[PDB]
């Protein structure tokens, strides 16, 4: 009942494991589902913003 | 229907603040006319006016008038700006920040095997998130017969 | 290892007497009350960022 | 001042009199005849008003004497009233609650922010229905032109 | 000397350190509170005996009737604990009153009553301390917190910059009485001191002094000094004083005698006062203008005719100078003032005195007090008197007078409560000083200032003003003085003080629900001290002074133990020995020290007294006779420590772990991890569930039978005595004959507590560690409760655990538990967590709970008998109906096209919905119980009654194994009796035991006791029997639910939580997790005799996270472990009894001179196969908290045990077989499983209910909220381009109504279209802008 | 709102005036 | 990450400035007075000694001590 994560992910959330909680929710709209993935997909957001 | 008197468990009632003042309102408005047909002197009609502007001055907002006239709870009445201001009002939190269908929260533990371009999720929160599509799949395969 | 530090109070005064112990050795109550200071006020602080 | 002013025309020295023993009859009527009548926000008559206001009284001389408290079965015994349509009464009072009361939490919710709908018509319950509307149309469509006009005319 | 207990399992124990006082009742503080709330109170000071009196008596208006209090005394619950719980009342006591009402007759104010009638009254009813000092108000056990607020008294604060904002610290001192006036000292930049009333104008602070019968010369003269001028007929001749007059810039050149001390322009030295005092210069002259820029002290008027030629604070020139030597006054009285000492701060204020006199200075009081109206004479006056003279409008307590007359260094401990012109002249110097940079400022977070309430005294506070409120309307109600016709019944109006007393214990910040989920827990939630609630400051109010630690803090609050994150300091946890004063502070104990001798009688000190004192340190040693062993010994006096000398010390701590709270003794090895690591580890302690086998702390601190012992949770022994049958129902002991009671002995029996729920839902059990046939002592330990072991804390389980990253799986905070772990079952728990249901009737009639439901399958319910509740023993899931229930519902006017079906089927919806009860998602368990209440007025149910069988024949089953328990005990002692004086050799055997006392004995005092055996129980008998009855009815009754409710079952689930990724698990000391993988056994690290390794933490923790616990206490229970398989060895081996006692025997001591001394003389063998038996799993060790274990105790335990000394092995990774490089650490780590059990976290919603007001989903878990897209994450999003995930986000999966339908419908339809609509919170803004009058409108 | 930030322990010269003219209790009035 | 693990450097950094402030606040290197100037009195070098740049004797030291405590 846990939730997984790449490891090379947590430090751009900023959250250890010691009980932290994310949130899933999910692109409804097709056009949701290609903004997520063409904008906001973790491979395509590597290097930070600022 | 925005300043319901919804029906708890139990026989008693819940009511949204606005729903008193607009009663004390009327209640003065009701004692003022009943007044001006008496012909009454003009020092009890006064204070009545007096009364009546200070009744509608708390229900629009409860800060410039001196006292949030408060009631049997030894809280001050939360009056109709008050639901439009602040942290809590409609605009700065319920308007932006809102729940959301379609979303579930759990912890999360690490799982290093899987690539970047993923995450594992919980089954059960992942058939719960996805309800209505296994439902068109299930409909579209005719592996069911109806919704139900 | 080695000695750690001196243990300013809450405010910035530092108390002179530093705690001339370490980790790998213990700490006697008064060098660990020393360090109830500044542990407390760092972590009252970043719970208020 | 409402009874005040309606003593005025009422109040006669013609006995020779203190209007200030005369005037308080009428001010305690006025003050609790109101206050029966625009004093919560869910009314209730003045001869209900009468009755909880009757018990709360008598409620009082029995938990004190008693002991412990006065059962609604005690009460019927002290007033003598079938004990269901006095039990209603006790369901009658405790005026609404502040739909915004703060939780617990330290979260700033609300008690009304946690109260649920009923009107909603379930999202999977319309999904369901239109199917029905299409699926009754399904036979409905293979149907004779009268049965399938007759009964959608029936 | 080993009690019984701890020759079972004695845990071998370090502490160099001696034992000098035992851990006292740790929940002293709650009972010995309220104990003086509910007692009797001959010297009315606390109780309700304070506040009764505090109220009572009370007389009319004159109107020659008067009512006292005469006493009052507290009637039996109805209700026990137990069954009070049960059913859900406050287990509370009627409070019984006698009140005599006198009325006088006219010509007999003074004398003659006229009539007296007293009448025992109710006055409401108030809670009562269980035995654990918790309350129980509504089936919950609540517990108060002791709150921590500032005492009436005086306080010297400084507020160091931020005043003017030029580097200006101010120095303003308040007089905080407990009954009147504000009165506040304040400074200006000026340095005219400010005096203000409360709160309230500031005046130039000598207007007081003058409105205090004052003047000019006798207050600068008890301000300031006296530098007296005289016309020594030559240049002003002028004595001085030579260290009156030091560091200074010599103005005038220091001259006289023929010599010149030193010249003009000159900083003067200490030698030079030496040589000042030595040449004694008792005079010198003046330049006639050194005086020039003096203030004159006296007044000087003339002497010829009378005039003011000059007056006090008043300073002349030259000219005013010959006005005075014209009139030949030989002297002239002048103030030193120095800018460095002497500060001139009354003669600026006199300079910015308004006033000249007395009268005009009150008549200002009374304009300032009385603002706007006209003021008088001798009304002034009698208002200044009263405002802090008259008892009535002011009074410190005996807290403040003492705090007051401490506080201005004076010894006299007591007097009045109001304050007096000394006493304020007091004040005054002590704040001049104070801002003359002499003593210091006592900042507000000292605990020399804030008092400690406790539940006795807040609830006597909580009461006395219910006391007030209806004392009042008695008052009223008596001043209508009426005929022979009342009672003092209709006088005291009950409601209102309980009502009071159920706002105070029902719903605050103070009584607290209660964290009942360990030992630890609630035995540390019942020492709590918090700053917060009524009375003291709350969130905004204060911070940052009164969360910092504080130096007062040693031994009285503990440091580490506290809440992290949002209010830090605030719910300061107290210390193991500290406890209340009788003033409220706080105290600790000290050994006093002699010259240089350290002697056990020992003082607990406040901590306005301990700065006066010079502490030694308990870590500092000596050498049998008290005679410190060093010559230079570490004390701290007030605030800072340094080496001091052997007879220069005052007192000495009481032990080491002093300056710990009870919740932060428990972690080994405390020394070594810094102190949020402490901190972070003591909360961890406090989150523990209890696991299903509780296994023992394998390296404790020697605190465990403490927190054992002084909680609730045992059984402890009652008596010494012997256990004569135990079961895992019950436990009986057969009371030896030493402590035996003189008559009708009998014994005593111990009902345990089977699996029942705690406040966070989970299993409070007891299970009894005897066997049958043992004996006991009286602190013995009979029953152990959850989460302990054989006497001991067991809090959580001790694992195999190494360190080192393996592959990933412990990543930031991770961990990598192994499958056998989970297999050994050895992190199990159990949730019994509880269901109910009512049955409101509605308008439609009442509501049913029948079996016939609307669209059940007849397998669906499968596990509803005739009355539709669950059978007791059928495993639950998900969806299952627990209690059938159905309301009605009144001509739905249902669809068509479904009129349709319905016709077309014959089918038709009935009169009656499905609001039936039902286990949740996800929680699926047992059924253990089921409770069915009912309205007392109405039909039961077949179950109902059902269960009321079983409940009676329990009950009198109960009565029937009591009686014979007992009759056994009384009928053996009858056999006893009749053993000595008239033995009955045999015949009394023969006949039936019950024809035993009937049979006499010769008249002595054996036939005393016998007729008392023999009386007493036919009288047990009797009492039995009508208890019985008693016992029945209070079943056969029927129930007094609230209002619209006919019968509610509940029905408790016990579901048992399985470990699993997710989990969190934490160690002693702060070391947190959450498992990640869940390893079969083969794959985790297996070292070179074959054993897996159990967790796999990361080892990257310890740098960053400086605790060093972890790696020494892993060292050390590695040791533990070994010396526990070496006895395993030579036990199932069968070794001997002889070698197995050598070698444990050895193995209990090594270490230098450690405290305690086992060895095994008085045993054994019969004892060592016992002692061997449970330490077969591992020798259990002790450390205490500050003396533990040096590192090179553990290296030779190590090596006891041939475990490798560096404590580290070479381990095999179980994939490829292959071996590590540089030897991993193992050893045996004490983890916890934290109640952060991710199957009550992880939740998630397709579609759930919505939120009436504004259509949006819920927020809880238990109403299926979604989770909240805040405010920074829609920034988030617009970050991104996303921005129809944004819109359907926002509008169609929260808000539209119309929207979040037809997506559902577009979602099965494989359509992944939305149709945007308008945001119905949007439409709630436009009706609720609108409803103003304002036109918002949405334009074409 | 001068602004000024008060506490417990177009407004500037708006305010100023108003704070420069110089109960509605009804129950005093 | 976790709480403590932040807090330790807000502690440190407190105490790295305390340390900082405190060191810098003794006077380094200069030619020293002979003199403290408030009085224009010899300072002895024994004090001359100690603190290579002390312009104060003890007394006038103590006093300015005394007069900044106030911080005013
Ligand atoms: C979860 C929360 C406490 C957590 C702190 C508790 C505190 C009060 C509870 C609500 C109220 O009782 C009113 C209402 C009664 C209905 O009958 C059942 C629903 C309601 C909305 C309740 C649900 C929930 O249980 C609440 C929010
Ligand atoms: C915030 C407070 C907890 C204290 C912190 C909340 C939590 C839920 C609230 C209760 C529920 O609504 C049920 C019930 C409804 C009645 O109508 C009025 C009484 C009751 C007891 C409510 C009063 C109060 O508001 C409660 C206790
Ligand atoms: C051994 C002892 C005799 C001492 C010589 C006798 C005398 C009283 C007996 C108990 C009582 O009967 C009550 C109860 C009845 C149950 O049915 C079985 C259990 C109980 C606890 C009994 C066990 C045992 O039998 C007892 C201790
Ligand atoms: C410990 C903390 C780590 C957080 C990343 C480090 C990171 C940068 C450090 C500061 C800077 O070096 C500049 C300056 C140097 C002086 O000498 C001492 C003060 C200063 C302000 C330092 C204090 C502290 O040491 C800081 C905050
Ligand atoms: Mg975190
Ligand atoms: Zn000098």
């Amino acid at each position: 009942k846990a939730i997984q994560l790449h490891p090379l992910v947590c430090a751009a959330y900023n959250a250890d494991f010691d009980g932290d909680q994310m949130a899933v929710h999910v692109p409804l709209t097709l056009e949701a589902q290609l903004e997520a993935r063409a904008l906001m997909m973790s491979t395509n957001n590597i290097l930070s913003p600022a | 229907d925005l300043r319901p008197l919804v029906p708890l468990d139990g026989g008693r009632f819940a009511t949204s603040d606005l729903n008193d003042l607009y009663r004390r309102v009327i209640n003065r408005n009701n004692r003022l006319k009943r007044l001006l047909d008496l012909a009454a002197p003009d020092i009890i009609v006064r204070n009545e006016k007096r009364m009546l502007q200070e009744a509608v001055d708390a229900l629009l907002d409860n800060g410039r008038r001196g006292r949030a006239i408060t009631g049997s709870n030894k809280r001050p009445l939360k009056s109709l700006a008050d639901m439009i201001k602040g942290k809590q009002g409609r605009f700065r939190q319920n308007l932006l920040g809102k729940r959301v269908d379609y979303s579930g929260r759990s912890v999360i533990t690490v799982g290093p095997y899987l690539r970047l371009h993923q995450c594992g999720l919980p089954k059960k929160m992942a058939l719960e998130l996805f309800k209505p599509f296994i439902y068109g799949k299930l409909e579209l395969r005719g592996l069911a017969t109806t919704i139900k | 290892a080695g000695m750690r530090g001196l243990m300013a109070k809450p405010d910035g005064s530092i108390i002179e007497t530093p705690i001339t112990a370490n980790f790998r050795e213990g700490l006697n109550v008064l060098q660990y009350f020393i360090s109830t200071h500044g542990a407390r006020k760092g972590l009252a602080d970043t719970a208020l960022k | 001042n409402i009874g005040l002013m309606k003593a005025v025309d009422k109040f006669e020295y013609r006995r020779g009199y203190k209007f200030s023993t005369y005037a308080t009859w009428w001010i305690r009527q006025a003050i609790t005849r109101s206050i029966a009548d625009q004093a919560r926000t869910i009314r209730i008559p003045v001869h209900m008003i009468e009755t909880i206001n009757k018990l709360n009284r008598i409620s009082r001389q029995m938990l004190q004497e008693m002991g412990r408290e006065p059962t609604p079965e005690e009460l019927a015994e002290r007033m003598l009233m079938p004990e269901d349509k006095i039990r209603k009464v006790l369901k009658i009072a405790k005026e609404p609650i502040s739909m915004e009361t703060p939780i617990g939490d330290d979260e700033d919710s609300h008690l009304g922010d946690f109260i649920e709908d009923t009107t909603l018509e379930l999202p999977l319950d319309s999904a369901t229905t239109e199917s029905l509307r299409a699926a009754t149309h399904d036979v409905l469509a293979g149907l004779t032109a009268r049965e399938a006009k007759v009964l959608r005319m029936r | 000397v080993y009690s019984y207990t701890e020759k079972k399992r004695i845990r071998k124990d370090f502490g160099k350190r001696p034992q000098v006082l035992d851990v006292p009742y740790l929940l002293s503080i709650q009972l010995d509170s309220f104990q003086k709330f509910i007692e009797q109170d001959p010297e009315g000071q606390y109780g309700l005996e304070a506040a009764f009196r505090s109220v009572f008596p009370i007389q009319s208006y004159s109107g020659n009737s008067e009512l006292q209090y005469v006493s009052y005394r507290l009637g039996e619950p109805v209700f026990d604990v137990q069954e009070c719980q049960i059913r859900g009342v406050t287990y509370s006591a009627p409070l019984r009153v006698k009140l005599r009402l006198v009325i006088y007759e006219r010509e007999a104010p003074e004398g003659t009553v006229k009539d007296i009638k007293e009448q025992e009254v109710y006055m409401g009813e108030i809670p009562l301390m269980t035995d654990n000092g918790t309350f129980v108000i509504n089936g919950t056990e609540r517990v108060i917190v002791s709150q921590l607020h500032r005492s009436p008294g005086v306080f010297f604060d400084s507020d160091k910059g931020k005043t003017h904002s030029s580097g200006k610290v101010l120095y303003n001192a308040r007089i905080i009485p407990y009954r009147g006036s504000w009165l506040d000292f304040e400074f200006d930049p000026k340095d005219n001191l400010f005096v203000r009333i409360d709160r309230r104008r500031k005046l130039p602070a000598t207007i007081i002094l003058r409105a205090l019968n004052y003047t000019t010369e006798q207050i600068l003269d008890l301000f300031f000094e006296k530098v007296i001028f005289e016309i020594r007929d030559n240049k002003l001749q002028m004595e001085l004083v030579p260290e009156r007059l030091r560091g200074e810039t010599a103005s005038f050149d220091i001259e006289a005698n023929g010599k010149v001390y030193v010249e003009k322009g000159r900083r003067i030295t200490a030698r030079h006062i030496r040589q000042l005092e030595k040449d004694d210069v008792k005079l010198i002259e003046v330049p006639v203008e050194y005086i020039a820029g003096k203030v004159v002290a006296k007044d000087y008027i003339d002497e010829s005719t009378g005039e003011l030629i000059c007056a006090a604070n008043m300073e002349l020139s030259l000219d005013l100078l010959a006005k005075l030597s014209q009139s030949g006054h030989k002297r002239i009285e002048t103030l030193f003032t120095n800018d460095l000492d002497h500060g001139p701060y009354i003669s600026e204020t006199l300079r910015v005195d308004p006033t000249n006199d007395r009268l005009s200075a009150l008549v200002e009081i009374y304009r300032m007090m009385r603002p706007g109206e006209p003021p008088t004479r001798e009304a002034a006056e009698s208002l200044f008197e009263n405002l802090f003279f008259s008892e009535d409008r002011y009074d410190l307590s005996a807290v403040g007078r003492m705090k007051f007359n401490r506080s201005l260094l004076r010894e006299e401990i007591e007097g009045s409560g109001i304050l007096s012109k000394d006493d304020i002249i007091d004040v005054m110097k002590k704040l001049i000083d104070i801002r003359n940079g002499k003593g210091e400022v006592d900042d507000i977070d000292h605990l020399g200032n804030r008092r400690i309430r406790s539940v006795g005294e807040m609830a006597e506070n909580q009461f006395r003003v219910g006391l007030v409120r209806v004392e009042r309307a008695v008052k009223e109600r008596l001043s209508l003085g009426d005929l022979d016709t009342l009672m003092p019944q209709d006088m005291i109006n009950a409601k209102p003080i309980s009502a009071a007393v159920k706002e105070f214990f029902g719903s605050s910040q103070l009584s607290q629900f209660m964290d009942q989920n360990n030992p630890l827990s609630e035995i540390t939630h019942k020492r709590r001290i918090s700053a917060l609630g009524p009375g003291g400051l709350t969130r905004e109010r204060a911070g940052f002074e009164v969360r910092d630690v504080h130096p007062t803090h040693y031994g009285r609050v503990c440091p580490i133990e506290t809440p992290e994150g949002p209010n830090i300091g605030l719910i300061n946890s107290l210390s193991v020995y500290a406890q209340t004063n009788e003033y409220g502070f706080l105290e600790t104990p000290y050994r006093k020290v002699t010259d240089g001798v350290v002697t056990d009688e020992i003082h607990y000190l406040s901590a306005i007294e301990e700065g006066n004192y010079v502490i030694a340190q308990a870590n500092s040693n000596l050498d049998e006779e008290g005679h410190f062993v060093e010559d230079l010994v570490t004390c701290r006096s007030k605030g800072e420590s340094s080496l001091f000398s052997r007879d220069q010390v005052d007192y000495m701590d009481v032990s080491t772990q002093q300056v710990v709270s009870v919740g932060a003794s428990l972690i080994p090895f405390l020394e070594h991890d810094d102190a949020n690591r402490a901190l972070m580890g003591a909360n961890m302690q406090r989150q523990a569930v209890p696991t299903l086998r509780a296994d023992k702390p394998l390296v404790g601190t020697g605190m465990e039978r403490a927190v054992a012992v002084d909680s609730g949770v045992t059984a402890v022994a009652k008596r010494g005595g012997v256990v004569q049958y135990v079961d895992a129902s019950r436990i009986v002991i057969k009371v030896n004959e030493d402590e035996m009671y003189p008559g009708e002995a009998g014994i005593d029996i111990y009902n345990l507590t089977k699996y029942t729920r705690s406040n966070q839902n989970t299993c409070i059990n007891q299970m009894p560690c005897v066997s049958l046939g043992e004996p006991v002592e009286r602190g013995d330990v009979l029953a152990d409760g959850p989460s302990t072991d054989l006497g001991e804390l067991a809090l959580g389980q001790n694992m195999r655990v190494a360190f080192m990253p393996w592959n990933g799986y412990n990543f930031e905070d991770s961990i990598l538990v192994s499958e056998r772990v989970v297999q050994e079952d050895r992190f199990t728990t159990i949730h019994i967590q509880e269901l109910a249901c009512v049955s409101r009737d509605t308008k439609l009639g009442p509501e049913e709970i029948t079996a016939d439901i609307p669209n059940v399958g007849e397998a669906a319910l499968s596990k509803l008998d005739e009355s539709g509740i669950v059978y007791i023993g059928a495993e639950v899931t998900g969806g299952d109906i627990l209690v059938g229930k159905v309301t009605p519902k009144g001509e739905t006017q249902l669809t068509p096209e479904e009129k349709l079906l319905r016709a077309i089927f014959g089918e038709k919806a009935s009169d009656v919905k499905d609001s039936s009860l039902r286990v949740p998602n996800g929680v699926s368990g047992t059924v253990i119980d089921v409770q069915v209440f009912t309205r007392d007025g109405v039909e039961k149910d077949k179950r109902a009654l059902e269960i009321e069988e079983m409940q009676l024949k329990q009950a009198k089953k109960d009565l029937s194994e009591e009686l014979q328990i007992l009759e056994a005990g009384l009928f053996s002692r009858i056999r006893a009796v009749l053993v000595a004086g008239g033995v009955e050799a045999e015949k009394l055997d023969k006949l039936p035991r019950d024809r035993w006392l009937e049979l006499g004995l010769t008249d002595e005092e054996k036939q005393n006791q016998l007729e008392q055996l023999a009386e007493q129980y036919d009288e047990l008998k009797h009492e039995f029997e009508k208890k019985l009855e008693a016992k029945r009815r209070k079943i056969t009754q029927g129930d007094d639910l609230a209002p619209g409710v006919l019968k509610i079952v509940k029905v408790y689930l016990a579901v048992k939580r399985r470990i699993q990724p997710g989990d969190k698990m934490a160690g002693r000391h702060g070391n947190k997790g959450v498992i990640s993988k869940i390893n079969p056994i083969e794959d985790m690290p297996y070292d070179e005799n074959g054993t897996p390794v159990d967790i796999v933490l990361n080892p990257l923790g310890v740098p960053s996270r400086m605790n060093i616990g972890q790696i020494l206490e892993t060292h050390l229970g590695m040791a533990a472990k070994g010396i526990g398989d070496k006895i395993n060895a030579m036990l199932k081996q069968q070794q001997e009894v002889a070698k197995l006692r050598e070698f444990i025997q050895r193995a209990y001591d090594l270490g230098a001179d450690v405290r305690q001394k086992v060895d095994l003389s008085t045993f054994s063998d019969e004892e060592v196969m016992r002692l061997a038996e449970n330490l077969r799993k591992g020798m259990p060790i002790a450390t205490p908290v500050f003396d533990g274990a040096k590192e090179a105790e553990i290296k030779e335990l190590l090596k006891l045990g041939d475990l490798p000394t560096s404590g580290q092995i070479r381990l095999y990774d179980g994939r490829t077989g292959e071996q590590f490089e540089r030897p991993v650490t193992v050893g045996y780590m004490y983890m916890l499983k934290l109640n952060h059990l991710v199957d009550d976290k992880m939740h998630a919603r397709s579609t759930g209910s919505y939120s009436l007001v504004t259509q949006q989903p819920l927020g809880g878990k238990a109403q299926f909220g979604g989770q909240r897209f805040g405010e920074m994450e829609v920034w988030a999003l617009e970050a991104y381009g996303a921005a129809y995930t944004l819109q359907e986000m926002l509008t169609v999966k929260s808000d539209d109504v119309n929207g979040r339908t037809k997506m559902y419908k577009n979602i099965v339809d494989g359509n992944h279209q939305m149709e945007p609509g308008m945001p119905e919170s949007f439409n709630v803004l436009l009706k609720e802008i609108r409803s103003l009058g304002i036109n918002i409108e949405l334009e074409d | 709102d001068m602004g000024i930030q008060v506490m417990e322990e177009d407004a500037a010269e708006a305010a100023a005036q108003v704070l420069s003219s110089v109960t509605t209790d009804p129950v005093r009035m | 990450s976790d709480e403590a693990d932040e807090a330790y450097s807000v502690t440190e950094q407190l105490t790295m400035t305390g340390i900082n402030r405190i060191r810098q606040k003794i006077n380094a290197h200069g030619i020293p007075v002979y003199l403290c100037e408030a009085c224009g009195n010899p300072i002895p070098e024994a004090r001359r000694k100690i603190f290579p740049g002390v312009t104060l004797c003890v007394e006038c030291q103590a006093y300015q001590e005394r007069q900044r405590k106030h911080y005013a």
